[PDB]
């Protein structure tokens, strides 16, 4: 995939997710938890859809037409007659075979880039108070009860809330006197 | 002290394998097929209107061999034709047989409108053994065999005449006989060689009959060979001769439209159906097929590929 | 005390709806229309040279008919056929009229060669008052109708050649006479059937006419059956008929190139098209045109759609 | 997009940008401006041209072609000139469709591209002196002036200048 | 004291341009060529069955010509027709000669099989000094030339039939007889007028001779009408003649399988190669080819483009 | 490039390094080095293969029409010049779009590989390194050879660093 999050950074998918295409598990002071994301799910659904029915749309429409199977040799017209029809099938199964190939190399990099694109969201939106552990995870730096949880899947999370809190467990170093501020 | 939040998809347990512009092969989770390759075997009554020829062609249809009476004036949206469909009338054959058979299954109809020919001077309605109407001889419903008077001995020139002054294009079906021996010649149409011309106003055929022996075909070495004239509205007809004529008793109709023909041995039933091929109806909601390329209607392309699968979810990782 | 610094992009008052793989309809801020669906409705006369038939078939100027005598020795790379068109000489059929009218409307010239033809022991320069040249009886100027000696009874077998001792090719017309009645048979031709055999060293025919009536057409009731021979140089025409030859004069020159010819209802001009439709130049600036399948020239591939929208600027987002 | 700018974090477009397709708004102890960028918006433009000059480009002529419209019922061979001339439309139709929708398509995402890709380029001239609002917008943790502005502009801004300044407004931390 | 890790990627000294959908010429490391635009000059014998015509026309070995009777009962995958090839027998024509050569070609094969035809009445094996065989006259290997009886000077309604209680398709190839005087029409055949007649259960083919000269060919303006019937099995040939007729002496097997025919002036050469165009062997490693529209076998699709470039690297980005 | 990475904030490539087409080059206090990533390389070269072998695959056509015509006859010759002529003109449309649509997908994806390399090495220094903004990570603490290898096969644990690592970016 061109963006590189499914078989990329995410390592491998979640068989439990049966309500969302993506989505969010995450561990905190009340265990773990899984929750669909509904606006990159259906991001994927309608472009997937689209895709689909301008394929499936119905345009072909032939009565009356050449013969394509004979009783009789003939020789020169009835050749013609099998060299159009044969010239005919030939380029339609080239369109045939390159729409779909295109196609699905389209979907998987359309499927990647929601993954990607729902990462990066969700990333901007924690700001200083996490860090991408690489694998599709951000480690969160303060206390985080599920409705603090549930406010980054609804996108409502307030950073500043945090940053404080964050900040001070974040960038502690051991060897030069600075851990936690102690001040009130 | 902290919380973990991890973003991930979706997988199932075994996908659909698909191809793609750099793998022949990837796994993903979900993929609809686009080449209809099957059919249930039957054709669908409907919505086209289907006339099933049984065992009759189309062209024993409209010369009307007597077997064939039952489909005077039939239209269709479609004729289909059938293994078994014999001729068992006058044997005949028609130079470029393709093309009338084509323009007829094309326009659709088999309307037919007799007209006051008149044949002076010869004996009309000449019948075979080879095609028998009941216990008796008899003839193609459509043509009329001339041959020389009844007790003069005589064959004229016949001129006859018909204008086409309705809105419509007038086909006229129209034949000319050979016979087998120059005693046979002679005694039907006392010329020892015949004539035939057939024309309009910017067109014309002239046929000359061929004598001689031939295989029997239903006891008969002589044949009919069989010939068309469109005349259009406001053109005329002209049919002149001085023997072998096969007269035509008038008119088809002629009609533009989807209207065509085919071949095939499946059945007609119940069903609704826009496509049809000759293994019966088939399904148009896929974009291409693989069961025929002869198709009629509404109908996906025809392709070579038996499968094309096309991807409708995302790689698939386990 | 700080900073913010904004990235982002245009967006216009009214973008263009386009299609996607996606999408059927979304808005880009611009795109321009891929298929040609307008014609000026006429036939601009440069760059190709354009020949407007008028009253006129190829095939009639072709074979003489003499209101089209005007169109000896033309030349064109389109000729145009109106359907005003008429015939009015001899009343006539072409067997493969359309191959004949093919042949010579790609060869794109009516150049002839008269050649001194002997015709021995018959009349020739025949005429007709259905083929009225002036107040008089007349024919096509390129066919030469021959008839019985002006001595009673005598048609002779005509056996004439004519070899091709140039370095292109030759295309003659020739015909074969149809009478109405016997009487005017053997009053032509002497004998009771007539025979035209044309040939070449790898090639003939044989046309056996068919005495009979066809339609009133312009006073009579006969018919001439047009032909073609073309013949190679190192070949050689032969002519052999013993009656109802309706001979050739000489050859038309025959050459190869961009040269065709269309049906069409359409005044000429004085301006510039590569492109030719029946209804009119077209420009070809648009890969694609929906105006007649029928072009000629430089043109834009005929499509079915009306219109294809190729965006050429961004997704538009207002709000 | 699949890049997920236009129409993705970028709310939407500014209609009053009329000098350049991609630039930059601020704000500054100095008040507001806005100015276009050359680079990104002559490379969309670029490869617009491009496909655009691909797809225009004049390709075909034709001149002797077999007849596509009859005037008498004939049969056999007529079947077949019709048949090949409508097979051919619909070829070259399915061609055009499909052309212009997978230009389309690419079109777009190009264009969400470059839109990306100078806001990557912007984050990273800003090392650590400033913050990924999302919404495409940084929040610059030092006080930067017009030549300042102009500098990341342009491509000269340097961040050791700012650096120590920006680190102690961004770190600067609250108790309880 | 810190460390820097560089991410780059490789590039090459001089790479190659190559075509985008944005731009027209675009550096890459590396491209590969998918329009083949040469041949070895050479038709490769293997693996199809290729059969040199040289002097031979298809038609002519399988009439029987004498200087082709070395390919009598001939098989082939393509049959290679040269330019050099000539006719030296009787001057004949097969009307839709293009047909019966396709049919032929594409049955691949000549195997003929001789019939006990009984020709009842008339004189057998005419000969002729345009077709000379051994020390005096000669014809056709595969057909009949048949005459009016020795004594008497009488000729018969020949009246002969063939049944075909096989269970293949049989070839019959035939013809008709033009004489170029009624003296020579009548000294032959007796009759002043001549008839053919070949029919089956399905069909049937009269032809009428055709009296008079065409231009002289090894000496005679006379000529021969190729015609052909196939006979399909349970069914019959009749031939019905009083005059003019060239008798055949037997069938033709016909099959089908991926026989055919090229014109071609490239010579033969023992190698292998699946794809054969008139100028030899192209190989069909790529997917496109420049050399010739006409091809036999396996073979790359033409195309106009004499190259296409297929990137098969990175962008090229030199230092 | 759609991704930016190619002819992008990487400015050239390295002509050098003939081994892979994706790689390292580090300095650190032991001296400077050079490796190829092979995992990307043969990302890589695993879509230009597969592209390649779907293209080149393998029609076979035997008795066909006749294409060339040694006389004038009209309606029926007119015809099979068209077919074949129409023919022509559609294999060789198919050609060109087919070979722009790969070489424009070649270019693209050879520059994302190159993007999800540099990305997965940013991710992998997590807060000890940060982004030159020309595919060069500053690396903030003693990062010696094995140390450079240890992020190359993707073992660097940065942990080990952090502490190091962060009081040299906050400095002054
Ligand atoms: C020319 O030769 C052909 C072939 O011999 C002759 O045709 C033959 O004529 C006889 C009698 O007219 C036909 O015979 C009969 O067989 C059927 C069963 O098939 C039987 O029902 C009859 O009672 C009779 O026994 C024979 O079929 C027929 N052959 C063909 C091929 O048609 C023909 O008569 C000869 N022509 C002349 C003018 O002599
Ligand atoms: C065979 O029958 C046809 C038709 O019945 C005869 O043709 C007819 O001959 C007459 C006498 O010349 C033609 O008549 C005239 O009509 C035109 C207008 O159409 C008018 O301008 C003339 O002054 C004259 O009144 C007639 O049109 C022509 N008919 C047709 C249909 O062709 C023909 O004469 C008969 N043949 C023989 C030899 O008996
Ligand atoms: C009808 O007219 C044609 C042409 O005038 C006559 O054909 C001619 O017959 C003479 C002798 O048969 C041929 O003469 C010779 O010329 C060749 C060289 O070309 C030479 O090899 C011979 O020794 C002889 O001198 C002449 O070529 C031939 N003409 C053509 C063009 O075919 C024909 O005889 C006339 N018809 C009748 C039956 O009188
Ligand atoms: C549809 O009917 C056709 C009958 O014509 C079937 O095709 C034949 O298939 C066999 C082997 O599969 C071939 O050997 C014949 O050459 C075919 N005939 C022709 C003219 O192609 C076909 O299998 C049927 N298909 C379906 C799905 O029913
Ligand atoms: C170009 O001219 C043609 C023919 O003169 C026009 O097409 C006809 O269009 C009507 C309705 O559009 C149909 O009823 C006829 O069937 C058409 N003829 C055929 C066979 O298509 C056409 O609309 C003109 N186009 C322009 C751009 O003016
Ligand atoms: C393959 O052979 C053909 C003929 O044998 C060559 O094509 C001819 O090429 C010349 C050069 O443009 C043309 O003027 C002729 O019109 C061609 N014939 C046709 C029908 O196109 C061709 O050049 C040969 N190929 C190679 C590579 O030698
Ligand atoms: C055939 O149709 C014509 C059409 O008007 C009519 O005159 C005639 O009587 C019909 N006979 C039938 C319906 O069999
Ligand atoms: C729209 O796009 C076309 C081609 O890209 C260009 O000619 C034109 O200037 C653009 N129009 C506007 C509004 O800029
Ligand atoms: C051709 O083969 C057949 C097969 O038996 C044989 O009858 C005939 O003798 C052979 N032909 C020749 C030229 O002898
Ligand atoms: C160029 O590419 C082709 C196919 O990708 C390959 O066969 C060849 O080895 C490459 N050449 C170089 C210089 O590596």
């Amino acid at each position: 995939g061109l963006f590189g999050a499914i078989a990329g950074f995410i390592e491998n998918g979640w068989e439990g997710m049966i309500d969302g295409w993506y989505g969010f598990r995450h561990q905190n002071s009340e265990g773990t938890g899984q929750a669909a994301d509904l606006k990159s799910t259906q991001a994927a659904i309608d472009q997937i859809n689209g895709k689909l029915n301008r394929v499936i749309e119905k345009t072909n429409e032939k009565f009356h037409q050449i013969e394509k199977e004979f009783s009789e040799v003939e020789g020169r017209i009835q050749d013609l007659e099998k060299y159009v029809e044969d010239t005919k099938i030939d380029l339609w199964s080239y369109n045939a075979e390159l729409l779909v190939a295109l196609e699905n190399q389209h979907t998987i990099d359309l499927t990647d880039s929601e993954m990607n694109k729902l990462f990066e969201k969700t990333g901007r939106q924690l700001r200083e108070n996490a860090e991408d552990m690489g694998n599709g995870c951000f480690k969160i730096y303060h206390k985080c009860d599920n409705a603090c949880i549930e406010s980054i899947r609804n996108g409502t999370y307030d950073h500043d809330v945090y940053r404080d809190e964050a900040l001070n467990n974040r960038f502690q170093i051991k060897g030069v006197s600075g851990g936690g501020g102690l001040n009130d | 002290p902290g919380a973990t939040l991890c973003l991930g998809h979706h997988a199932v347990p075994n996908g659909t394998l698909v191809k793609t512009i750099t793998d022949d092969q990837i796994e993903v989770t979900n993929a609809t097929e686009l080449v209809q390759s099957s059919s249930t075997g039957k054709i669908c009554n409907n919505p086209h209107r289907i006339l099933d020829g049984i065992d009759c062609t189309l062209i024993d249809a409209l010369l009307g061999d007597p077997h064939c009476d039952v489909f005077q004036n039939e239209t269709w949206d479609l004729f289909v034709e059938r293994s078994k469909a014999f001729s068992n009338c006058y044997p005949y054959d028609v130079p470029d047989y393709a093309s009338l058979r084509s323009l007829v299954a094309s326009s659709g109809t088999l309307e037919f409108i007799t007209e006051g020919f008149t044949w002076t001077g010869v004996t009309q309605n000449g019948g075979s053994n080879a095609c028998k109407r009941g216990p008796g001889s008899g003839f193609f419903s459509r043509l009329n065999w001339l041959t020389k008077s009844s007790k003069g001995s005589t064959y004229p020139v016949l001129n006859v005449t018909m204008p086409n002054n309705d809105n419509f294009d007038k086909l006229y079906i129209w034949g000319v006989h050979h016979p087998s021996t120059n005693q046979e010649q002679t005694s039907l149409y006392v010329q020892a060689s015949g004539r035939v011309t057939v024309s309009t106003r910017r067109s014309q055929q002239t046929i000359i009959p061929n004598i001689g022996s031939r295989p029997w075909v239903r006891g008969l070495s002589s044949r009919i060979s069989i010939y068309w004239t469109i005349v259009k509205p406001g053109d005329v007809l002209v049919i002149n001769s001085n023997g072998n004529l096969i007269a035509p008793r008038g008119y088809f109709k002629m009609r533009t439209g989807k209207s065509s023909i085919m071949r095939s041995d499946a059945p007609i039933d119940t069903c609704i159906s826009e496509c049809i091929t000759p293994n019966g109806s088939i399904p148009n909601d896929k974009p291409f097929q693989n069961v025929n390329k002869i198709t009629y209607g509404a109908c996906p392309k025809y392709v070579k590929q038996n499968t094309l699968k096309l991807a409708t979810g995302m790689r698939n990782v386990p």
